[PDB]
């Protein structure tokens, strides 16, 4: 069974809603600035993509803010604006065939930094003092309440989970909601990702293996993936939503089909949990094989929407891996990171960059890759530097690459090819 | 068809499947006071902890710097379910070998440390490891590492619900063209923070006798007892098992099935009949079937009495025996399923229902038939095992004799 996606909701660094958010990646600007949720001087990496979310404003009552983490907002604001675009009409949905298929890096990172500064007195006390225990504290300890809170939100009654494999969450979550239509678990599936990882214990951790960028002095051009001066990525939050259901029932419906998923795989590094191999063997597998169940060509890739982190290792590990899997046609379809303009949102940015694709399907822009003005030799591919590209797209691919060795790449294609498929 | 050819376990009352079915049929639980830390000073103070396993016997000196104790269990569990089948991840094609576990609370115990540190030092104290220590996918990423594991991975978080979830993932991806895989969970958030979030529940038990604070189904029910540890496995092609010289194993998972409960308010039915019901029709069995229920077991009376009554819907009341072993070891999390998974397999293979421990009194209101005391004797071939995750996650899984 075919599964296609209806209806898109992205809550992005600069881009608030598909308008907005495309708006952003055409233009080439960035969102990435000095980090203002708190303090950065006491770090390494002063500099993040933050967006600009109204909790008030996207409707939350005083018990969701006081209940719900910074991320579940996100997510939640998200499923609805989906739900609403699809267009699916919530009386004739049976909730027993509608589940949810949630990802998330680091899930409720900020809500648990803001109790443990309330339980440990900021730190002084290992033995935290239970008269300061937030109502809340189990659900920030087992993040399980995130895609239980999309949920509720859509109606969601059959199998509903979080997928949390670092930084591949975001394309894995839908994956694994592909594969529950497919099986026939579920009919209409809520899939996505959402990060919110803006918070002093991420920076560190970040800081004490260099992987984000120390470029604090230009905060608007720290993100640069494939450039040759490229020292790590930029923090980013995030989130985007999909609607994914049965192609035939959408067809019938006469449901919009921003695209059809045709192809998804996801493979391990067995090498370690932070570092990558020059070589790129396992993702461009991935890469293969998610191209063998699209049944599509490598030929026929018009587009490929890159990982991207802008970390060393990274970049020039993916481009191996694209010439190992592509070939020749490796050199002759356009790559570029969104990341360079919306930042590295972890688990969330997958699902981004799935919203990303189908957009480019429906407008026929490739967005460039920002801040790439000195070429590195070891990533002598085309990544779209600075300006769009006019192009028209048909089926394009999307990877992605995660600490604990996970390499994901998924095919999106049109409705148009869809049908002559 | 896929099989359970290798299993590990890492329990409260028993490191190791002989230990851990010893201490089962024995009714002997792993429960007691906590002593990870000063625990008089909270409300609740009885653990199921792992008091006989020392990281530095069983994990090689390079990974113990940079894993919490969870994963460190996990690699224990789960190097202990690879030699139990007989399988050389060497010997392997290295894309044939996938890896889907469930988490929980992640290396809570570890990024607490990282938090405090932040803190009362300064960022430049926090770990190198701190990065990958603590996060969700940790268990999966680190087993994949160590075993060369290079197939389709992953890791999913339902709370108690997830441990079968991920096993009915594995499933799938064995089903897609996968050989082998390994899955399960394992759990462990015995520090201060960890500790105080769980009770933050509002479900945790409060007594302070032992052999009476986790009691499902009893009139008595007040909480579940908290506990660290859990259970992996090695699931596998019928036919490549064979192929593989394994023609040994522990039982078949013939069904699996996830559904989640309507929000809070709707006032409409909870979704763990429907979830019984899918999970028998893809194993292709009925009702009738079925000849053991290994219950999940809330130990919360509003919890139970739910349960007890999705049974008695599907199976009629006191229409099929009902178990709860998890009371000699507490509640896991994500390691919950999967240990009882691996004790209902135990009982098929050993022709005895494994006992629950600790209920004295079961209300003619759940109207279940309960073993309790002693295992049974019935010789069941076909086990149903169910696990709920807080907010309303559902999972059924049931199981073949070999
Ligand atoms: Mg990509
Ligand atoms: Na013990």
């Amino acid at each position: 069974r075919r599964v296609v996606i209806t209806g898109v909701g992205v809550r992005a660094p600069g881009g608030n809603g598909t308008r907005q958010f495309w708006e952003l990646l055409t233009s080439g600007r960035t969102a990435t600035r000095r980090i203002s949720f708190f303090d950065p001087s006491p770090y390494r990496s002063q500099v993040a993509a933050e967006a600009d979310f109204d909790p008030v404003a996207e409707g939350f009552g005083p018990r969701e803010l006081d209940r719900m983490d910074r991320a579940s907002q996100f997510a939640v604001a998200c499923a609805r604006e989906a739900f609403a675009a699809s267009g699916l009409d919530p009386d004739t949905l049976d909730p027993a065939r509608v589940g949810v298929s949630l990802g998330s890096a680091v899930a409720a990172a900020t809500s648990l930094e803001r109790e443990y500064l309330l339980l440990s007195d900021s730190g002084r006390d290992w033995e935290v003092d239970a008269a300061w225990l937030s109502r809340h504290m189990f659900d920030y300890l087992v993040p399980s309440v995130m895609p239980a809170e999309v949920a509720w939100a859509v109606g969601a009654e059959g199998p509903v989970t979080m997928v949390s494999t670092g930084c591949t969450s975001g394309l894995d979550s839908v994956g694994n909601a592909v594969r529950a239509i497919e099986e026939g678990s579920a009919d209409v599936m809520f899939a996505g990702a959402a990060d919110t990882p803006i918070t002093p214990i991420v920076v560190a951790c970040f800081d004490a293996i260099r992987a984000t960028t120390a470029r604090n002095d230009d905060p608007e051009h720290a993100s640069r993936p494939f450039d040759g001066t490229r020292d790590g990525f930029v923090l980013a939050e995030g989130a985007a939503m999909f609607v994914l259901e049965d192609y035939d029932s959408a067809l019938a419906r006469g449901a919009r089909i921003h695209a059809e998923i045709s192809g998804y795989a996801t493979r391990c590094n067995a090498y370690h949990m932070t570092g990558l191999k020059a070589d790129g063997r396992e993702m461009a597998e991935t890469i293969r094989v998610a191209l063998d169940e699209s049944r599509t060509d490598a030929t026929d890739i018009d587009y490929i929407n890159a990982h991207g982190s802008g970390t060393r290792q990274n970049d020039r590990h993916e481009t191996a891996a694209y010439k190992r899997a592509l070939g020749e046609h490796a050199r002759r379809t356009p790559v570029s990171s969104i990341k360079s303009m919306v930042g590295h949102s972890l688990g969330a940015i997958g699902s981004l960059e799935i919203a990303a694709c189908v957009l480019a399907l429906e407008h026929g822009v490739v967005p460039p890759t920002a801040n790439l003005r000195t070429s590195d030799p070891e990533c002598d591919l085309d990544y779209v530097p600075l300006e769009a590209r006019e192009r028209k797209l048909r089926s394009v691919l999307t990877v992605g690459s995660g600490f604990g060795g996970f390499q994901s790449a998924m095919v999106l294609r049109d409705a148009e090819t869809a049908g002559a498929a | 068809s896929v099989l359970i050819t290798g299993v590990g376990v890492v329990a409260p009352n028993g490191l190791g499947l002989a230990p851990y079915w010893s201490a089962v049929l024995d009714g002997r639980h792993g429960l007691g006071p906590v002593t990870r830390f000063d625990v008089s000073r909270y409300p609740a103070t009885l653990a199921g902890q792992i008091d006989d396993f020392h990281a530095p016997d069983h994990i090689p000196g390079r990974l113990l710097p940079q894993t919490d104790p969870s994963t460190r269990l996990a690699l224990t569990a789960a190097d202990w379910a690879l030699q139990d089948a007989k399988a050389d991840p060497e010997s392997l094609t290295d894309y044939d070998m996938g890896v889907v576990t469930a988490n929980a609370c992640g290396g809570f115990d570890f990024t607490h440390r990282e938090f405090r540190k932040l803190w009362s030092e300064g960022p430049k104290s926090v770990s190198v490891y701190e990065s990958f220590a603590w996060f969700y996918a940790v268990n999966t990423g680190q087993i994949s590492i160590r075993h060369g594991m290079r197939g389709p991975s992953s890791a999913l978080v339902a709370e108690q619900a997830g441990g079968l979830d991920a096993l009915g993932h594995a499933r799938r991806t064995i089903r897609r063209g996968t050989p082998l895989v390994v899955s399960g969970g394992v759990d462990s958030a015995l520090d201060p923070w960890g500790w105080v979030s769980q009770i933050a529940s509002g479900r945790i038990s409060t007594a302070t006798d032992p052999d009476r604070a986790y009691l499902p189904f009893d009139e008595r029910a007040a909480g579940y007892v908290p506990g660290e540890g859990g259970a992996i496995l090695v699931l596998e092609d019928s036919a490549a098992a064979e192929a593989r010289g394994r023609h040994d194993a522990y039982g078949e998972l013939a069904g699996c099935a996830s559904t989640f409960d309507p929000a809070p308010g709707s006032g409409r039915p909870a979704g763990l009949e429907r979830a019984i019901r899918l999970a028998l029709n893809d194993a292709g069995t009925g009702p009738e079937d079925v000849d053991v229920v290994f219950a999940d077991g809330a130990g919360v009376p509003e919890l139970d009495a739910a349960e007890a009554r999705a049974i008695g819907r599907v199976f009629g009341r006191e229409g099929v025996p009902v178990t709860v072993p998890k009371t000699t070891t507490g509640r896991l999390y994500s390691g919950g399923g999967p240990l009882d998974v691996v004790t209902a397999l135990m009982s098929l293979r050993e022709g005895v229902i494994a006992p629950t421990a600790g209920v004295t009194s079961v209300p003619r209101e759940y109207g279940i038939d309960l073993v309790l005391g002693e295992p049974r004797s019935t010789a069941p071939r076909t086990a149903l095992v169910l696990a709920r995750g807080r907010w309303g996650f559902n999972s059924a899984a049931v199981l073949r004799r070999f």
